[PDB]
C-alpha cells in the first residue's frame, strides 16, 4: 500500500512501514493522505506532521522543511529537514524569538532581508502556534 | 652502511610506526562515528533514489550545460581514493567532451583541485574546502547548494561522483544522475503525477540538490575514514617490517664495528 | 509563486533559516545536540 | 655511568649492569622536554623494589606505576588524543598529571610522608580537572598546607608506616577541603 519512510538527517521514522494515515503538513496547504492516493511532489512549511501507524495512533511532532513524494505505488518519502518532538520544545525562547523577530522586521529594509524576517517570523508565530 | 646512520633510521621509521598506529586508532575512531551516522544518512539518500527510479524520467540529449560534482576528501593519506575519483571525472569528462560543451565543475577539498590544476585547470568553476575535518552535517551541504545555486549558474544534466562507501576493506566510485532542470523533470511522469506546478517543483528540486549533495558527504567521508584506517594499516606493516630488517642489519654493522676495533688493538698490541 | 521567490531567494536558504529557527526551538540539550549536528563552515575556493 | 649516546649496549654499562641489583635510567630528552629529574623510566627498573618500601609508599606507589604503565604506552597516540575516546582521554590526563607530580626542584629532597601525601593526592585523582601548568604549584602550595597545618597526619604516616584508614579519611576531607579553596 503505502510505506511511510520519514526520514531526518537526524534520524528515521517507520522507515518501511505500512501507516494508515499521514496528515502531510506543508507549504501549499496541509492535507492528509491515506495509502490510495494520487501521486505528489511537494516541499514543506514549518509544519506539523501527524502520523496514524493503522492502530489510531496519533503521533504529532514539527518539522522545519524538506519534501514529500508519493507514487502509483503508494511510497511515501517524507524527507525532512530538522524533525523535532513535542517531548523536544520550548516556549519561551520561541517568544522571545518572536518578539525579535517582529522588531527586526520593523527594522528590514531590503527586500531579501524583509523576505529572511517573514520566514523566521512566521516559523516562530506556527512554531508557537504548534506549541500552544 | 655507518653505525649512526643506522640508528638515526631506525629512529626516523620507529616514530613514523608509532605515528602511522596513531592514524590508525583516529582513522578507527572517525570511522566507528560515521558509521554510526551513515545509518539515517543512508535510508534518506536511498529514498531520494527511489523516489527518482520510479519516476524514472529519462535524460534529454542535445544541449551542453553538463555539472560535474566532484566530492571527496580535503586532506588525503587514505590510499587510491582521489585517483578514482578522478579517473571517473576525467573519464566522464572527455565522454562529455564529444557532444557536450559545458562541462564546467564543482569539487570539493584540496586533494580534487589539486588533482585537476593540470588536465581541466580552465573548467572547475567552485571548490570548496575543509572537508573530512568536522564530520559531514546539513548546513555545510546547504552552503554548498547555495554556492552552486545563488552564484548563478544553469545546468541540465551531469553526475554527482562521490565516493561510494561499502565495506571496511573496499569501497566504489560511482555517479549518480543529477536530474537538473524543470523540464527534465516535468516532461512525461511529473504529467502523470499531480501538483506539478513550475515553482514547488523548482523548489523540490532545489532541496532534492542538497539532498543528493547530504547523502554523498557523509558516503565519502565513510569511505574515506575506512579506506584511511587500512592505508594505516598497511603502513604501520610496512613499516614494522622495515623495522625489523633494519635492525637487522644495525646489528650485523655493530659486530662488524667491534670485530674491526677489536683486530685494530690486537694487531697494534702484537706488532708492539 | 512564493514571495521569496520574487525577492530573489534559494529555497535551501529558506530551509537553513528554518533550520535556524527550529534548532532556536529546542530547550537546552536537544539545542546541543542539534548544534553539534549543525552546519560547520565548509569554506569556498573561487577562480 | 656516563652512557655516550644512549649506548647500553657498550662494554662497562652491560658489565655493571648485569653486575648491580638495579637500574635508574637517565633517557635525556624527558631533561630537555622538561621534567626534571630527568629519570626517564621503562628501561629504568629495581629488581627488588616493591619489599623495599614503606607500605604507605608501596601502596601508593604500586598503583602509581600501574596508572603509568598504562600511560606511557598511549603517549604516541596522546599526541592526537584530542579525536579518540574518552577512556583513553581520562587514562593520559592522569597519567600527564602523574608524570608533572613526578617532577621536583634541584637540592631539595622531600621526606617519605609528604611524598606519600602528594602521590596519594594524584592517585586518588583530585587533579584530573586542573590544568597541566597548575599541577606543580598545587604541589608546592600543598607542601606548605600540609608541613603548616597538619603536622600530626605526616606524624601518622611516619610512625604507622603506612596510611590506616583514619589517614585515608583525613586525607579524603583535607584535600577534598583543599580543592575547594585553591584558586
Amino acid at each position: 500500500q503505502m510505506s511511510f519512510t520519514f526520514a531526518s538527517p537526524t534520524q528515521v521514522f517507520f522507515n518501511g512501514a505500512n501507516v494508515r494515515q499521514v496528515d502531510v503538513p506543508t507549504q501549499t496547504g496541509a492535507f492528509g493522505i491515506l495509502a490510495a492516493h494520487v501521486p505528489t511532489l511537494q516541499v514543506l512549511r514549518p509544519g506539523l506532521v501527524v502520523v496514524h501507524a493503522e492502530d489510531g495512533t496519533t503521533s504529532k511532532y514539527f518539522v522545519s522543511s524538506g519534501s514529500v513524494t508519493v507514487n502509483a505505488d503508494s511510497s511515501v518519502q517524507l524527507l525532512a529537514e530538522e524533525a523535532v518532538t513535542l517531548d523536544m520544545l520550548d516556549l519561551g525562547a520561541a517568544k522571545a524569538n518572536l518578539e525579535k523577530a517582529q522588531s527586526e522586521l520593523l527594522g528590514a529594509a531590503d527586500e531579501a532581508t524583509r523576505a529572511e524576517i517573514q520566514i523566521r517570523i512566521e516559523a516562530n508565530e506556527a512554531l508557537v502556534k504548534a506549541l500552544e | 652502511a655507518t653505525l649512526k646512520d643506522i640508528t638515526r633510521r631506525l629512529k626516523s621509521i620507529k616514530n613514523i610506526q608509532k605515528i602511522t598506529k596513531s592514524m590508525k586508532m583516529v582513522a578507527a575512531a572517525k570511522y566507528a562515528r560515521a558509521e554510526r551516522e551513515l545509518k539515517p544518512a543512508r535510508v534518506y539518500g536511498v529514498g531520494s533514489l527511489a523516489l527518482y527510479e520510479k519516476a524514472d524520467i529519462k535524460t534529454p540529449e542535445d544541449k551542453k550545460k553538463h555539472l560535474i560534482i566532484g566530492v571527496s576528501s580535503d586532506r588525503g593519506l587514505c590510499g587510491a581514493i582521489h585517483s578514482s575519483v578522478a579517473k571517473q571525472m576525467k573519464s566522464e569528462a572527455a565522454n562529455l567532451a564529444a557532444a557536450g560543451k559545458e562541462v564546467k565543475i564543482i569539487g570539493v577539498g584540496d586533494k580534487i583541485r589539486s588533482i585537476l590544476h593540470r588536465t581541466h585547470s580552465d573548467q572547475f568553476l567552485v571548490t570548496f574546502k575543509e572537508v573530512g575535518r568536522r564530520p559531514p552535517t546539513f548546513g555545510d551541504a546547504s552552503v554548498i547548494a547555495l554556492e552552486l545555486l545563488n552564484s548563478g549558474y544553469e545546468f541540465d544534466e551531469g553526475s554527482i561522483i562521490f565516493n561510494r562507501f561499502r565495506s571496511v576493506i573496499s569501497y566504489k566510485t560511482e555517479e549518480k544522475p543529477i536530474f537538473s532542470l524543470d523540464t527534465i523533470s516535468s516532461a512525461e511522469s511529473m504529467s502523470i503525477y499531480d501538483d506539478i506546478d513550475a515553482d514547488v517543483l523548482r523548489n523540490y528540486q532545489e532541496y532534492s540538490l542538497a539532498n543528493i549533495i547530504y547523502y554523498s558527504l557523509k558516503e565519502s567521508t565513510t569511505s574515506e575514514q575506512s579506506a584511511r584506517m587500512t592505508a594505516m594499516d598497511n603502513a604501520s606493516k610496512n613499516a614494522s617490517e622495515m623495522i625489523d630488517k633494519l635492525t637487522l642489519t644495525f646489528n650485523r654493522t655493530r659486530q662488524a664495528v667491534i670485530t674491526k676495533e677489536l683486530i685494530e688493538i690486537i694487531s697494534g698490541a702484537a706488532a708492539l | 509563486v512564493a514571495y521569496w521567490r520574487q525577492a530573489g531567494l534559494s529555497y535551501i536558504r529558506y530551509s537553513q533559516i528554518c533550520a535556524k529557527a527550529v534548532r532556536d526551538a529546542l530547550k537546552t540539550e536537544f539545542k546541543a545536540n542539534a548544534m553539534k549536528t549543525s552546519g560547520s563552515s565548509i569554506k569556498i575556493v573561487k577562480v | 655511568i656516563e652512557t655516550q649516546a644512549g649506548d647500553v649496549s657498550a662494554y662497562i654499562p652491560t658489565n655493571v649492569i648485569s653486575i648491580t641489583d638495579g637500574q635508574i635510567f637517565l633517557e635525556t630528552e624527558l631533561f630537555y622536554k622538561g621534567i626534571r629529574p630527568a629519570i626517564n623510566v621503562g628501561l629504568s627498573v629495581s629488581r627488588v623494589g616493591s619489599a623495599a618500601q614503606t607500605r604507605a609508599m608501596k601502596q601508593v606507589a604500586g598503583t602509581m606505576k600501574l596508572e603509568l604503565a598504562q600511560y606511557r604506552e598511549v603517549a604516541a597516540f596522546a599526541q592526537f588524543g584530542s579525536d579518540l575516546d574518552a577512556a583513553t582521554q581520562q587514562l593520559l590526563s592522569r597519567g600527564v598529571r602523574l608524570t608533572e607530580l613526578l617532577k621536583q626542584g634541584q637540592y631539595s629532597p622531600m621526606a617519605i610522608e609528604e611524598q606519600v601525601a602528594v602521590i596519594y593526592a594524584g592517585v586518588r585523582g583530585y587533579l584530573d580537572k586542573l590544568e597541566p601548568s597548575k599541577i606543580t604549584k598545587f604541589e608546592n602550595a600543598f607542601l606548605s598546607h600540609v608541613i603548616s597545618q597538619h603536622q600530626t597526619l605526616l606524624g601518622k604516616i611516619r610512625t604507622d608506616g603506612k596510611i590506616s584508614e583514619e589517614a585515608d579519611a583525613k586525607l579524603k576531607e583535607i584535600v577534598t577541603n583543599f580543592l575547594a579553596g585553591f584558586e
